[PDB]
């Protein structure tokens, strides 16, 4: 469907996604732990009934009818974790995730009260500006004709070389500022 | 309120949750054990184990990331990078 | 009014004789001094107008507009002194000269005793605004906007000239006091129909009336900040003042004549407001908000009830100040992000807290939060129009939704949400910008205490 | 403990603007309100009286507050 | 081919790098400080404060307060001589000649 | 059995119920590979222009400028007056105006006729 590395979802991935969503919806509909455990064992037995199959078309519309049945028997209000999207606490503290580059706009009066941290930040900035050239040199040659086919990035190859395009992942803001 | 967590505690809790599983044994369970190659389980067992840690730690791990959490050290790595350990 | 014209004519060599680094400070100091001396026009009466000579007079209607004009000019000089820092010294002095000439033209136009002097000065206000728009504008197609503005104004105002000369040749004079004492009723004839059309269409063009408002969404966008402010906060009120003066002379035909035009606003200010629900350009959103407020002004003036007049002038002053502040906010954000796209810059509260506070205050004053002047004016207009007819409350009430439904929307997308990743040139707030926005906002909150000086000539 | 540096935008500029705005407002607000309360307390308000026969007062005598009269 | 000769796009001027305490007025600090002083003196200290003092003390604006005082006399007259509170005719009806029909 | 999902303009079909997602033909495979390559090239261009230490400013997004110019300035050069646009302009441009004018003229005529015969309660109405 829409994945970063693969261009499609295989049959195994579809089955596992259906199993996980079915377990989540069954846990939502079966609030008490023991009823949920019993019906999870029943659902695992039902899934293992058709595990050993040799015809791909049979697995195809078996998965179609299973997804239709799961759509019919879903919870209208499924349980959502607080940090998951759609939850009550989703992307809340993202309002407080101030990016690091704003620290480059501070006054020298308020930069003098954190000397050591700003010295270490200067060292990190120097490391970034000396690693950018060799990281783009690494990414230029490794890229084949027509650009990269997948979104996966090559890792660090030579000793002393940082991975390409690493700044906006390593220096991303913390979860709890 | 909201006590911090350490990486040693993270692997202790993950091995604690793993060691209560009835399709696993507490003898050859280690932190560098592949689930199907070195331990011998199923893919259904893999997704159900991922769901077990999702219920344990209280947050949802997406399926695209869930397919690759294949060893207990990799699960500890994903929890470590999610929860910003060693601050 | 020769105590204010001569200070501006002396400000002209003051900006033609200063050094290359001292033009802004001297012009700002002396224009603020003139703004301080501008308060002497408040010696008004509840029954008489303050007349100085045969050519200049000022009642309680033109006085707030004069104070707003020569208070806005120093704000204009502050707002337009950064993006012209790369310009030539001669062109910078020419820009200040055009602004000073425009202020002199406006303060001569607002105190015109006779209507022909008002008309010629009203058309004379075209030249510096057109020059500023077609010279210092940023976008490519500013020539089209300048041509549209000039031609809409001239095609409106030439039948106004013909009607004014016809009235002067018919009765004998064009003094406003004499016409107040020598007024004659106009019967329901087709000659009086075309007389009303010729006397009105210029002001309906410059208000602008819905249908003829197309010169606003262009000329308010590609113009610079000073041209945008002089288009949004003065000239529409110039047309409104002209319509207020003229509508005395056209009774009782208007009582059966203004049925389409009023309703040409009474629906239009709905759907134009709906355009602000689906606008990708922030300056166009501000311009369409100005269109809606001027349509409300059109309805209030055209129903010619007293409470409508008070609401019209109060909403005029409040909307002029609010639109100038919003245009300054748009100019500051455009300077920071180099794009007028509203969806681009997001989450500015996490980077700019004081600017977010100013955004919140400007948006709150735009949605008529009591007890600000805008709520007073719009409430008086709603009372007057409900006195006119019942069902029109719906045609105002739904607007009460949609205005909020865009203004807070303009507050949300530019301020609230996850900030943009690739934008990393958001500098901290300049002291010049904060000073300009406080000078825009604090007079409004201070006039909220004592609004009795800006409620019209018949309070 | 484990204190972490809260990453925040630079708060010097807005605080300096607010401080100098308050200073420049108060530097003239305090003397004018001192003058106003000294006019109210020492100089004081006017008193209403009927017009005597044969007196034509000036225009500023038709008002009450001394600042208004001035 | 190549188009007409033209300079590349000049970058935006970050004013805070060349001056840590600049205020978006001018390059040199002294004229910038003078501009700050003149705007905050003649914009807040001079026009706003004295303007609030002036508008707070207009000399009995539009004679409106005086009208209330006049009302304080007039009903005092009309509650003494037994006259009705307010006549329904603004002018004297004895000095009006209606058009005969 | 089950109640089959009927999609509407405001209720889209679920992605897992789509038959086209369950197609394993080769043409769908090359289409997915081609769109993945296009997305990867655009992503690579973005994070190349994004992680540059020398750059301090706005990364230009051509798609956003394209969308704004398509919404704002490219609507009139690609307009042809035909019967559909004429009918939609006559239904929406002047219809509400004449309807509102007629209902307001009727209401004001009724109010004036009621007032001039002295039946409307206007005893305490002295503000207008």
């Amino acid at each position: 469907a829409f994945l970063p590395s693969a261009a499609y979802l295989t049959h195994q991935q579809k089955v596992l996604q259906l199993y996980k969503r079915a377990l989540r919806h069954l846990e939502s509909r079966c609030v008490h732990r023991d009823k949920y455990r019993y019906f999870a064992c029943l659902l695992r037995a039902r899934f293992d009934e058709h595990k050993n199959e040799k015809d791909m078309v049979k697995a195809t519309q078996l998965l179609r009818e299973a997804e239709k049945e799961f759509w019919h028997g879903q919870h209208p209000q499924p349980y959502i974790f607080p940090e998951s999207p759609g939850g009550t606490s989703y992307e809340r503290y993202e309002c407080y995730k101030v990016p690091e580059w704003c620290l480059d706009d501070w006054h020298p009066s308020e930069k003098a009260m954190y000397p050591d941290y700003f010295a270490k930040r200067e060292q990190w900035k120097k490391l970034r500006r000396e690693s950018w050239e060799r990281e783009v040199k690494q990414l230029q040659e490794e890229t084949p004709v027509g650009g990269p086919r997948t979104e996966a990035l090559p890792p660090a190859r030579k000793q002393g070389d940082l991975p390409p395009l690493w700044w906006h992942i390593v220096t991303r803001p913390r979860e709890r500022p | 309120d909201a006590p911090p967590l350490t990486l040693e505690g993270i692997k202790d809790r993950v091995l604690y949750v793993l060691k209560l599983y009835d399709k696993i044994d507490p003898e050859k369970l280690s932190v560098n054990s592949h689930f199907m190659k070195d331990l011998g389980l199923d893919s259904l067992d893999q997704v159900e184990i991922i769901m077990a840690m999702e219920d344990e730690f209280g947050f949802e791990i997406p399926d695209i990331d869930a397919e690759k959490l294949m060893c207990p050290q990799e699960i500890v790595d994903y929890i470590a990078d999610k929860k910003d350990v060693y601050e | 009014m020769l105590k204010y014209i001569i200070p501006t004519m002396m400000l002209m060599p003051l900006t033609w004789l200063s050094k290359n680094s001292m033009i802004w400070i001297n012009t700002t100091l002396h224009s603020l001094l003139i703004s301080l001396t501008s308060l002497l026009l408040l010696n008004q009466f509840g029954d008489n107008s303050l007349n100085f000579s045969l050519t200049f007079f000022s009642d309680s209607l033109s006085t707030p507009l004069l104070i707003l004009t020569m208070w806005l000019l120093p704000l204009m000089l502050m707002a337009s002194q950064h993006h012209l820092s790369k310009e030539n010294l001669a062109r910078k002095k020419l820009f200040i000269s055009m602004l000073i000439l425009l202020q002199l033209f406006l303060i001569m136009t607002f105190t015109a005793t006779e209507l022909i002097f008002f008309y010629i000065m009203f058309e004379a206000t075209l030249v510096p605004t057109l020059i500023i728009i077609t010279r210092w504008g940023n976008q490519t197609e500013r020539l089209n906007a300048g041509l549209y503005f000039l031609f809409y104004t001239l095609a409106g105002s030439l039948p106004l000239l013909v009607a004014l000369i016809y009235i002067q040749n018919t009765m004998g004079s064009l003094n406003f006091l004499i016409l107040q004492y020598w007024v004659q009723p106009m019967p329901n004839s087709w000659s009086n129909t075309f007389m009303w059309l010729a006397c009105m269409m210029a002001f309906m063009v410059k208000m602008p009336l819905y249908g003829l408002h197309l010169w606003l969404p262009k000329a308010h966008v590609e113009a610079p900040i000073a041209g945008s402010m002089v288009l949004a906060a003065i000239l529409l009120k110039l047309g409104g003042y002209g319509m207020m003066r003229i509508t005395l002379l056209l009774n009782p035909i208007t009582d059966f004549m203004a049925y389409p035009f009023i309703m040409l606003s009474l629906w239009g200010m709905i759907m134009t407001s709906s355009i602000c629900l689906r606008q990708t350009d922030l300056k166009s959103l501000i311009a369409y908000s100005s269109v809606s407020h001027m349509a409300l002004v059109i309805v209030a003036i055209l129903i010619q009830t007293p409470w409508s007049y008070m609401g019209a002038t109060a909403l005029m002053i409040a909307h002029g100040l609010t639109s100038s502040m919003l245009f300054c906010l748009a100019n500051s954000n455009y300077e920071r992000v180099h794009s007028r796209t509203m969806i681009l810059a997001r989450g500015l509260q996490t980077l700019l807290p004081l600017m977010a506070a100013w955004w919140l205050l400007a948006s709150l004053t735009n949605l008529a939060l009591p007890p600000s002047i805008n709520l007073i004016g719009e409430l008086f207009v709603v009372m007057s129009t409900f006195s006119w007819s019942n069902i029109t409350i719906i045609l105002m009430g739904l607007n009460m939704v949609i205005t909020a439904l865009y203004s807070l929307y303009m507050l949300i997308t530019t301020q609230r949400g996850k900030h943009t990743h690739h934008i990393n040139n958001i500098l901290p707030s300049f002291t010049r910008e904060n000073a300009l926005m406080s000078l825009h906002m604090l007079p409004l909150l201070l006039l909220s205490l004592n609004p009795k000086i800006i409620l019209g000539p018949l309070y | 403990g484990k204190r972490l540096f809260i990453i925040k935008p630079s708060g010097f500029y807005d605080k300096r603007f607010l401080k100098l705005l308050r200073f420049y407002i108060l530097l003239t607000g305090i003397p004018v309100v001192i003058g106003i309360t000294l006019i109210n307390v020492f100089i004081g308000e006017a008193e209403l009286a009927e017009i005597p026969e044969g007196y034509v007062p000036e225009h500023w005598e038709y008002f009450k507050h001394p600042i208004s009269r001035w | 081919t190549l188009r007409w000769q033209e300079d590349p796009e000049p970058e935006d001027e970050n004013l805070y790098e060349k001056n840590p305490d600049s205020h978006g007025y001018d390059k040199d600090p002294a004229v910038d400080v003078w501009n700050m002083r003149v705007v905050f003196f003649f914009g807040f200290s001079i026009v706003l404060v004295l303007g609030s003092t002036f508008v707070a003390y207009l000399p009995d604006y539009r004679m409106q307060e005086w009208a209330r005082r006049e009302a304080e006399r007039l009903v005092k007259y009309r509650e003494a001589h037994g006259l009705p509170l307010m006549e329904s005719n603004c002018f004297d009806p004895s000095k009006i000649q209606l058009p005969e029909d | 059995s089950f109640p089959k999902y009927e999609p509407s303009r405001l209720a889209s079909l679920p992605t897992t119920l789509d038959p086209a997602e369950y197609d394993i033909s080769s043409e769908t495979r090359k289409a997915q590979a081609e769109r993945l390559a296009i997305r990867s090239r655009l992503k690579r261009e973005y994070q190349l222009q994004y992680n540059d230490p020398s750059r301090r400013g706005v990364v230009e997004d051509p798609a956003l400028i394209r969308w704004t110019c398509a919404r704002s300035a490219n609507v009139y050069p690609n307009f042809r007056p035909n019967t559909k646009t004429s009918l939609l302009g006559a239904l929406f441009g002047i219809g509400p105006l004449i309807f509102w004018y007629y209902v307001f003229k009727t209401d004001r005529d009724r109010k004036e006729k009621l007032i001039q015969e002295g039946k409307l309660d206007r005893t305490f109405n002295i503000s207008y």
